Formats: structure tokens, sequence, C-alpha cells
């Protein structure tokens, strides 16, 4: 089980 | 700009880490030529493998 890397994702639409 | 470029999940993940855990899909699609829906598709696969935790 990897430690999830946090990612802020914008402008997806 | 460029269109229909393909990248691997590993490339996207490396980019994200190197970008300080940030991804602007609009900007990324524009600069690297990957379709927005292809970026989304790659993010979903990373998320479903438990490799990333998506925010905002």
């Amino acid at each position: 089980i990897p430690l999830p890397i946090p990612v802020k994702v914008i402008n997806t639409l | 700009h460029h269109h229909h470029h393909m990248i691997t999940e590993r490339e996207l993940l490396d980019y994200i880490v190197n970008n300080g855990g940030f991804l602007d899909i609009e900007h990324f699609s524009k600069v690297y030529g990957v379709e927005k829906q292809e970026v989304v598709k790659l993010l979903e696969a990373l998320k479903n493998k438990g490799l990333i935790a998506v925010e905002s």
C-alpha cells in the first residue's frame, strides 16, 4: 500500500 | 498549440511531484499537447492505484 502523494488539481472542466 | 500527445502514468506522476504536487489541466494540456480527457484518464488511473490523493 503506497503512501498517496497529495495533488491539487485545477481547471479540470 | 499541440494536440493528441501521449504520456505515461509515470511521466504524469513525476511531473506532479516535480511541480510541487500541483496540476493545472488547462495549462498542462496547452503546454504538453495532451488532450484534457487523456490527462483526466491518467489521473484516474493514478488515483485508483492509490498513488495520488486528489484535492480541490
